[PDB]
RNA sequence: CGAGAGGUACUUUUCUUUUCUUUCUUCUUCGG
RNA sequence: CCGA
């Protein structure tokens, strides 16, 4: 079942305010996910996790073998050095594991870059483009 | 009504004072000192800065805006300890008859009639402080800052904070009585 | 009349703390308030605008961007260790070495090139200091010097102050720059102006001069104007915000 | 600000700058003696501004401030509004934060912006 | 008739827990007041209106319940009145013959094709507490000074068998338990108003194995050896699937399998 | 009128991820994780309350709910304070441990309504 | 008739409900 | 399992 609040860390009140305090389930899901499961020949690392597997609590591992290790299919996904967050740098690393159909692939040279459009009414900031973008009639068909 | 009452009664009273001053402690925490200690982090002396109570009281009377925001929060946290006057007093009491009546006095005086005096200080900066403890062992301490300069850098004045934790009734030590006679001389 | 009065002699002739006063001594000074001079304290109160509440505690934001700003706050405070070193064109035997933690910084939301900005700042607009025939004074920022007098601070910034001579010697005695040179840039500010003596930031219910249709406030108080000009004129030039 | 002893003499010493040989020496005014000086020091002071002495207690000088105070929130462990408000930093963060500390006696919470 | 935690309505301010507990063991039995807690909203120095009071067993509940309702429980000029808890005070089954004390509680797993068993730790001296309203058992095992408390639930268990070690068959001495799923482990960490009767005034949390060799996390056998099954057969009854059959088994030695990884129920490769 | 749009202040480190950091929000984001109770606290806060979905209990719902869906975006929890949670629910729910209470609501009709033609 | 002394003479003159929170460990919602 |  769902691993509740009061599994890990649990709260108590010590001193003038209130501090949770780490239990050992903590500790060993910390060391679960730093050193790894060792089962067979093998040593399963930290790849990364999707945006609904942090919801429901999963996560993806890798074994490091002889031709490509987990750090190597980490950078080959990108590179995470640019976001200063921590919420963010996990997020942006479950972005590309979205089950979907495989097309052909496009060119370093076909980028076209637009300006976008926004609005800015009252002090708050607004804009149309969000996500989207266009294609050609033809491109939907290949 | 009885000796077991009087006794819980006490027993009731020694406990609010120690919670108010324990509130006093952590209000005086709010300055721009404790700013990195008042946040969410990780913080090393978090068991040291509790365990100051001498510490707390030579500096709460040592400058003005640490006595004025704990005499407030004295205050209000006293409101509760005011409130054990209706709970063991019974309805055919004189002087609850006279407060809930407004003829004459107040429920401050039966606390200090019956319980406890309470805060007594001076809004005069004088030459001495207050031991925090109003006991025989007090008096004769020299590094206490009934003396003078306590050495924590010598001291020039204070703001008198003491509490009594005897009553009108119990009667008083006579270096409580010394503290209520410099608070009540003005 | 009568009846302030009979308010005036049933009141309590005793103060509360010593930041506060009595409740007689309040209306006195209330009742003659036409004195037209005095003590040259001049307490102002600064309100907050509407558009304010349109962000996630935006009140407190900018309450506290307005205390940030509109506060005084000297140099001195920031300094832990000056010092004059003789360093040997040279042109100067003596410089002001002035050692800055990198924490205090941070804390005061400062930078190594905003408090020599603000030092200039004050250097080419108050002639107040005393005439040493000085031409210039240029201020070296240095996040590690070579003064080998006591290596305990390896995480801190340094700030070089050198005086400029005009072809002579007679800047480069030690008493004078020990005791104008040194107190002057010391007892100036890098953060608000001169004349703003505390800026603390007050909860009201009943506020005077009220809204159209409970409220934060800050309470500003200023130094006195030996001058001509007027502390509401001075508090006026609040121009950045 | 430093003082230094003369040799023979056991009197004050001055600091004088040789111009002729861009070196710092230490001369003694009432004997003829000029000696060598040491790593260029002439002053040192932990800048304290206690100028004030014995004095400072009194009145309020204020050297310690106090937070401000709100009652536009509400906490999340007791039903209170009055709150004190400070800014400061995080253990790792790069910026300043807002933190909120709840004014009640009896919830000590506290949490962030 | 679930519990016997029992709260009463209005209590006087002005009193202590020992006052109303002499007032308690007066009218009704010597020592058949369990728990008691009066709920304060400070600290310690101001008690509320109600308090809760557990006793010993039904019968004493009943018989405090029908002198309340006639009103007959007059404590300093303040009839009291009883009514009907959310809770239990302690989580303790009100039976004298459930509370299993001073029991040997041994790990393992069949270990060859028939049903013999391997042991890998032993537990000596432990208690058993069999919870049939909450619908758990619970144990306490102690080891190294501190206790561990370890509850197993009832949809965990799915084969309750009743062996014997001493290879008689009227000898049952041994219940073998069937865990489909993981016990929960907890751990013991470490005073006016409670009297409470017992030890009791501490926290449970929830952590990891205790054991060194770490057996209970590759233990999803168990076997409760009991000092005499006699009468306890009309209790172990109540366990889910229950098989009403008396069968022996085998003591294996077992301390092979001892690894000192996180991960525990792993073939040594 | 609509609500607010622009979330909680984004919280920026000094220096770069040590791969320790994702575990720790990783664990933590099962701890304060309140995301399931704000929906069902405001279905029975408008059950229970008349001028359902303009009460004061329902606006700090819907904020609380805007900044739990932004804490796998940013590092903000939610929160959720007490003397929030209804303690007793309404007919239309499978909580058949709870003191529910009879829904008088359009809800408990159109829970009454499927019983009526499963009879 | 003016000066110096001691004495009567402001007494509580504004604290607020005395009922304010610990019965806790509990389903995110939508479409493929 | 995946996407707000
Ligand atoms: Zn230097
Ligand atoms: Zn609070």
């Amino acid at each position: 079942s769902k691993l509740p609040a009061n599994a890990l860390s649990v709260n108590s009140k010590e001193g003038y305010f209130v501090k949770p305090s780490r239990t050992n389930i903590y500790n060993r899901v910390l060391s679960i996910l730093g050193e790894g499961i060792t089962v067979g020949p093998k040593r399963f690392e930290f790849l990364a996790f999707s945006a609904s597997q942090l919801r429901g609590n999963s996560v993806w591992m890798f074994a490091s073998n002889e031709k490509v290790k987990a750090e190597d299919i980490r950078e080959w996904m990108g590179c995470f050095r640019k976001i200063r967050s921590i919420s963010k740098c996990a997020a942006r690393m479950g972005q590309l594991f979205s089950a979907s159909r495989q097309t052909l692939i496009v060119r370093a040279q076909d980028v076209e870059q637009i300006p976008d459009i926004e609005v800015t009414t009252d002090g708050a900031d607004y804009c149309f483009s969000d996500g989207i973008g266009k294609i050609s009639l033809a491109f939907a068909k290949q | 009504s009885d000796l077991q009452s009087r006794k819980n009664l006490t027993e009731e009273i020694s406990y609010g004072l120690r919670e108010a001053e324990q509130v006093c402690n952590k209000q005086q925490l709010m300055v721009e000192s404790w700013r990195d200690f008042l946040a969410v982090n990780g913080e090393d002396k978090e068991e040291d800065s509790v365990s100051d109570l001498a510490r707390f009281c030579y500096e709460r009377q040592k400058s003005a805006t640490l006595s004025e925001l704990a005499v407030s929060a004295f205050k209000d946290a006293y409101r509760d300890v005011q409130a054990l006057a209706y709970r063991y007093g019974d309805q055919s009491n004189s002087f609850l008859i006279m407060s809930k009546a407004g003829s004459k006095g107040n429920i401050g005086k039966l606390v200090q009639h019956s319980m406890c005096i309470g805060l007594q200080n001076s809004a005069v900066s004088l030459s001495f402080g207050f031991p925090r403890e109003l006991t025989c062992a007090a008096w004769n301490d020299p590094n206490s800052p009934l003396r003078g300069a306590k050495g924590k850098t010598t001291t020039e004045s204070y703001v008198p904070y003491g509490v009594i934790e005897n009553s009108f009734l119990t009667g008083l030590n006579p270096l409580e009585s010394f503290v209520h006679s410099v608070t009540s001389r003005d | 009349a009568c009846a302030l009065s009979e308010a005036a002699y049933s009141a309590l002739d005793q103060p509360i703390s010593l930041l506060e006063t009595s409740p007689l001594l309040n209306l006195k000074n209330v009742l003659e308030c036409g004195s037209k001079k005095g003590q040259r304290e001049q307490t102002m109160s600064l309100y907050l605008s509407e558009y304010l509440s349109k962000k996630k505690h935006g009140f407190e934001y900018g309450s506290l961007e307005i205390k940030n700003h509109l506060e005084k706050l000297s140099f001195s405070e920031i300094v832990s260790t000056s010092m004059i070193i003789f360093s040997p064109v040279p042109l100067s035997p003596w410089v002001c070495h002035f050692h800055i933690s990198e924490k205090v910084l941070k804390r005061k939301q400062l930078s190594a090139e905003s408090v020599v900005s603000s030092l200039n700042e004050q250097y080419k607009s108050r002639n107040r200091e005393l005439k040493l025939d000085i031409v210039d004074l240029d201020i070296q920022n240095t996040n590690h010097c070579s003064s080998d007098d006591q290596a305990m601070k390896d995480d801190n910034v340094c700030i070089t102050v050198t005086v400029v001579e005009a072809s002579k010697h007679s800047v480069l005695e030690l008493d004078a720059i020990r005791l104008v040179l040194i107190p002057f840039l010391l007892d100036s500010p890098v953060k608000g102006d001169q004349g703003i003596k505390k800026v603390n930031i007050l909860w009201t219910d009943r506020p005077k001069a009220p809204k159209r249709n409970g409220e934060l406030y800050l309470k500003v108080t200023m130094y006195g104007d030996r001058g001509k000009r007027n502390c509401w004129t001075a508090l006026l030039e609040c121009l950045p915000i | 600000s430093t003082m230094k002893f003369c040799r023979e003499c056991n009197n004050i010493l001055y600091p004088k700058e040789d111009k002729e040989q861009k070196i710092l020496l230490y001369a003694c005014r009432n004997c003829d003696h000029q000696e060598v000086a040491d790593n260029s020091c002439v002053y040192r002071n932990e800048v304290h501004h206690s100028v004030s002495e014995r004095t400072q207690i009194l009145t309020d000088v204020a050297s310690d401030p106090t937070l401000p105070r709100t009652k536009a929130v509400r906490c999340s462990k007791c039903q209170h509004r009055e709150a004190v408000f400070f800014q400061a930093t995080a253990r790792g963060e790069e910026g300043m934060t807002l933190f909120f500390v709840c004014c009640n006696p009896n919830c000590g919470h506290r949490w962030r912006e | 008739t679930n519990r016997s935690t029992v709260k009463i309505s209005n209590v006087p301010q002005t009193i202590v827990a020992d006052e109303l507990l002499r007032f308690l063991e007066l009218h009704l039995g010597e020592d058949t007041v369990f728990a008691l807690e009066i709920p304060t909203t400070r600290d310690n120095w101001k008690p509320r209106d109600f308090a809760r009071v557990q006793f010993t067993t039904l019968e004493v509940k009943s018989r405090a319940q029908l002198l309340s309702s006639q009103s007959k429980l007059l404590f300093k000029t303040h009839n009291l009145r009883l009514s009907e808890a959310y809770d239990d005070i302690i989580p303790r089954p009100v039976d004298p013959r459930k509370r299993l004390d001073d029991i040997v509680l041994t790990v393992g797993f069949p270990e060859s094709d028939e049903k013999r068993f391997c042991a890998l730790e032993k537990w000596d001296g432990v208690r058993c507490w069999i919870l049939t309203e909450k619908r758990r058992v619970e144990f306490w095992v102690w080891e190294s000074g501190d206790c561990y408390k370890i509850e197993v639930r009832f949809e965990d268990i799915i084969e309750t068998l009743s062996c014997c070690v001493n290879g008689d068959a009227s000898e049952i001495d041994a219940f073998l338990l069937k865990l489909k799923y993981g016990p929960k482990v907890f751990k013991r960490v470490t005073d006016r108003y409670r009297f409470c009767k017992e030890d009791f005034d501490f926290m449970w949390i929830r952590t990891t194995d205790f054991s060194g060799s770490k057996s209970i996390g590759t233990s999803t056998c168990f076997c409760l050896e009991v000092h005499n099954g006699s009468t306890m057969l009309d209790i172990f009854s109540g366990l889910p699937y229950y098989r009403e059959d008396t069968l022996s088994l085998t003591y294996v030695d077992g301390k092979t399998f001892a690894s000192a990884a996180q991960i525990v129920p792993l073939l040594n490769a | 009128p609509p609500m607010d749009y622009a979330g909680s202040r984004p919280r920026l480190m000094d220096h770069d991820v040590t791969l320790e950091e994702i575990h720790k929000f990783f664990v933590d984001y099962m701890i304060s994780d309140t995301l399931g109770v704000i929906s069902t606290a405001h279905l029975v806060h408008a059950d229970r309350d008349p001028e359902k979905a303009r009460s004061q209990k329902c606006l700090e719902l819907a904020n609380l709910h805007s900044r739990a869906v932004d804490f796998a975006k940013t590092g903000a929890p939610a929160e959720m304070p007490y003397a929030l949670k209804p303690r007793e629910f309404p007919d239309f729910l499978e909580r058949f441990e709870k003191p529910t209470y009879i829904s008088e609501s359009v809800f408990g009709k159109l829970y009454r309504a499927v019983k009526s033609s499963l009879a």
